[PDB]
Order: structure tokens, then C-alpha cells, then sequence
């Protein structure tokens, strides 16, 4: 019983542009056991409608999942991922930066 | 390459307390999912997750439900199995993994066959190559291995690697020909990372491709900065394409040194690029 | 196609 922490990356599907609609990612790859809590959050608050892949896991057997949610960035709004798991003493917060 | 691999990936996981063990499977051809089970669905059935497999008549989508409701019930007896090979108390939640499936060439040609599994977490028994013996990491799992000796498992391998695996991996691939055999190139380009006044950080990027099998490595006077690099791992997109980027450190004035390099199926020849400020 | 139901672990 060795369990591993995730690894996460925050990022848009398309280059990111004030006022257009787009898709934001929460990549979250590496961790075991597979339970895990992922939140999307605008200015602090979750997300309403957050979607995610199906269960999988890599060669390694370490466990992935992409989480998602339709928005449209501003220069105001900033966006951020906060995940939970076993090996996590509290939630890691992972701000979207959008200057990549 | 053109080769192509067909791989299904199969999840069992005890929860005490809450339900007997949860059981999902999901299946790949290459880099694209085309079909999920999960045994805490309302209603559940294996499901159709990309376009070309939902043509496939009831026959098929009835016999994949079948097996993995079966499935469902033989893994938790599995994960009450391996709680005994290793003295395991009731109240911990444990996990079974499996992964099989087949690998044929451009011509549709097996390559070579897969089985191995994983108990939480570590390797614990694998068909070897030959698909006829097997590899015991331990002695719970030689337990394992002998009740797939007495069983006949490894030829029952043989013949669904062999026969169903590579001819229905053949038939997706037709039936997906647009898009599995579609590689799809990268979108790339570098940017310029300010650091100090010293040093700034080159990124070299690689958007949009398909597969997610890709080489971006970055060269200073022709020469590969592998220990310097900073990689992200490939993530994908949501929309079937990855993305990725590579990144190094440079003294600031000697940018021009630097090369980014690109390897992809989709490419026609390998790309180099530089800053161009 | 999924491979038949095989023997426990
Ligand atoms: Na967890
Ligand atoms: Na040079």
C-alpha cells in the first residue's frame, strides 16, 4: 500500500482570448488510490456544472482524469482548480495561469 | 507507424461501509476511448463513447454488457480473494487493476498480446509475451497463478489475443478510419519568459496533435538540453488532441543558441524552431 | 470487443 499524490495542470482547450467561449481543464494524472475530489472554481466559488472523463489509469497504474467546464474568460475573472486526496494534507489550489 | 493498439482497462475497488466493490472498465483503440461500463450506474450496460462504435447492433452492445456484469461480480470475488493472500483486515478499501489487449502493424498483423494486473497500486501477475506462461510478483500471486494453470487461462488468452482482439481492432479501425487513422500534426510555436535580468525562459509549445506520442526537446549549439528541460506531461485537450510544452532556461542575449525540435506522425519532416522576437 | 469472463484471482 503505497499511494501516490496527483499531479495537476490547469489550462484552456484553445488558446485563451477576452470574451470568446472556450473550454477550462483541470488535468489531474499520477494518483493512487483513485478517489478523488476536484473542483473548478471561479473567484473562489465552485463551479455549478463541472463534468469529467471516465475512470483510467497509465502504464505506471497511476490513475488520470480530465475535469471541464464550458466558460468565457474575461480580463476580470480568475479561474483556479482545487483538489483533495488521500496523500493530501489539505486541498492544493492550482490558479489558471494565462499568460502559459 | 501506422501500428495500432487495441487496450481495455478494468478498475475494482472495495469500499467497506459503503456498498459492496465498485467495477469499471473502459476501452481504448490508440489514444481514443470508445466504450465505458461502470457497475454504479442507475441502469448499468456498456456505453458507446465515441461515434463509429455506436453502429454496432444490440448483439454486440448485449454480449459487452453481459460479460461485464459477470465481471462485476467475479472481481469482488477477486478483491475477497486477494484480502486473504495478504492478511488484509476488512475495514481498508483496496483496488484490482487489469489492462489487456493486442498490438497489430500496418498490416493488421498481431505484434504482441497483453494481461497484467496490479493490486493496489503494484505489479502483480502478467501473461508473459509468449501468451502461455505467466510471471508471479509474489507469493500470493503464484496462488493466482496456479489456479490459472488448472483453470487453462493462458490459452484461452492466446486464442482471444490471437482471434477476437486483433480482428475487432481491425474492424474499429475501419469503422473509425477518419479519425484512428488520422494523425492530426501539431500547432506549435515559442514564447519568451522574462526571468531576471540574466536569464529568461524559452517555452517551446505543441498544440492540437493526435496522438499524444510526440518528442519536443529543446538543443543549445546543437546539442540536446535534456538534464535542463522542464517537461509538462502530455494532457489532452478534451477535444481528442493533446497538447504539451518544453521548456529551458537561457542566459538572456544568447537566445539564438537555441533550438526546439518536434517530432509527430502527423508532421510530413521534423520541425525546428527558434524565437522570433 | 471485451474478452470472456475468466477465473478469479
Ligand atoms: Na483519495
Ligand atoms: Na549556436
Amino acid at each position: 500500500m503505497i499511494q501516490r499524490t496527483p499531479k495537476i495542470q490547469v489550462y484552456s482547450r484553445h488558446p485563451a482570448e477576452n470574451g470568446k467561449s472556450n473550454f477550462l481543464n483541470c488535468y489531474v494524472s499520477g494518483f493512487h488510490p483513485s478517489d478523488i475530489e476536484v473542483d473548478l472554481l471561479k473567484n473562489g466559488e465552485r463551479i455549478e456544472k463541472v463534468e469529467h472523463s471516465d475512470l483510467s489509469f497509465s502504464k505506471d497504474w497511476s490513475f488520470y482524469l480530465l475535469y471541464y467546464t464550458e466558460f468565457t474568460p474575461t480580463e476580470k475573472d480568475e479561474y483556479a482548480c482545487r483538489v483533495n486526496h488521500v496523500t493530501l494534507s489539505q486541498p492544493k489550489i492550482v490558479k489558471w495561469d494565462r499568460d502559459m | 507507424m501506422g501500428s495500432h493498439s487495441m487496450r481495455y482497462f478494468y478498475t475494482a475497488m472495495s469500499r467497506p461501509g459503503r456498498g459492496e466493490p465498485r467495477f469499471i472498465a473502459v476501452g481504448y483503440v490508440d489514444d481514443t476511448q470508445f466504450v465505458r461500463f461502470d457497475s454504479d450506474a442507475a441502469s448499468p450496460r456498456m456505453a458507446p463513447r465515441a461515434p463509429w462504435i455506436e453502429q454496432e447492433g444490440p448483439e454486440y452492445w448485449d454480449r459487452e454488457t453481459q460479460i461485464s456484469k459477470t465481471n462485476t461480480q467475479t472481481y469482488r470475488e477477486s478483491l475477497r480473494n486477494l484480502r486473504g493472500y495478504y492478511n488484509q483486515s476488512e475495514a481498508g478499501s483496496h483496488t484490482l487493476q487489469r489492462m489487456y489487449g493486442c498490438d497489430v502493424g500496418p498490416d493488421g498483423r498481431l505484434l504482441r498480446g497483453h494481461d497484467q494486473s496490479a493490486y493496489d497500486g503494484k505489479d502483480y501477475i502478467a501473461l508473459n509475451e509468449d501468451l502461455s506462461s505467466w510471471t508471479a510478483a509474489d507469493t500470493a500471486a503464484q496462488i493466482t497463478q496456479r489456479k490459472w494453470e488448472a483453470a487453462r487461462e493462458a490459452e484461452q488468452w492466446r486464442a482471444y489475443l490471437e482471434g477476437l482482439c486483433v480482428e475487432w481492432l481491425r474492424r474499429y479501425l475501419e469503422n473509425g478510419k477518419e479519425t484512428l487513422q488520422r494523425a492530426d500534426p501539431p500547432k506549435t510555436h515559442v514564447t519568451h519568459h522574462p526571468i531576471s535580468d540574466h536569464e529568461a525562459t524559452l517555452r517551446c509549445w505543441a498544440l492540437g496533435f493526435y496522438p499524444a506520442e510526440i518528442t519536443l526537446t529543446w538543443q543549445r549549439d546543437g546539442e540536446d538540453q535534456t538534464q535542463d528541460t522542464e517537461l509538462v506531461e502530455t494532457r489532452p485537450a478534451g477535444d481528442r488532441t493533446f497538447q504539451k510544452w518544453a521548456a529551458v532556461v537561457v542566459p538572456s542575449g544568447e537566445e539564438q543558441r537555441y533550438t526546439c525540435h518536434v517530432q509527430h506522425e502527423g508532421l510530413p519532416k521534423p520541425l525546428t524552431l527558434r524565437w522570433e522576437p | 470487443t471485451v474478452a470472456a469472463s475468466g477465473h478469479s484471482y
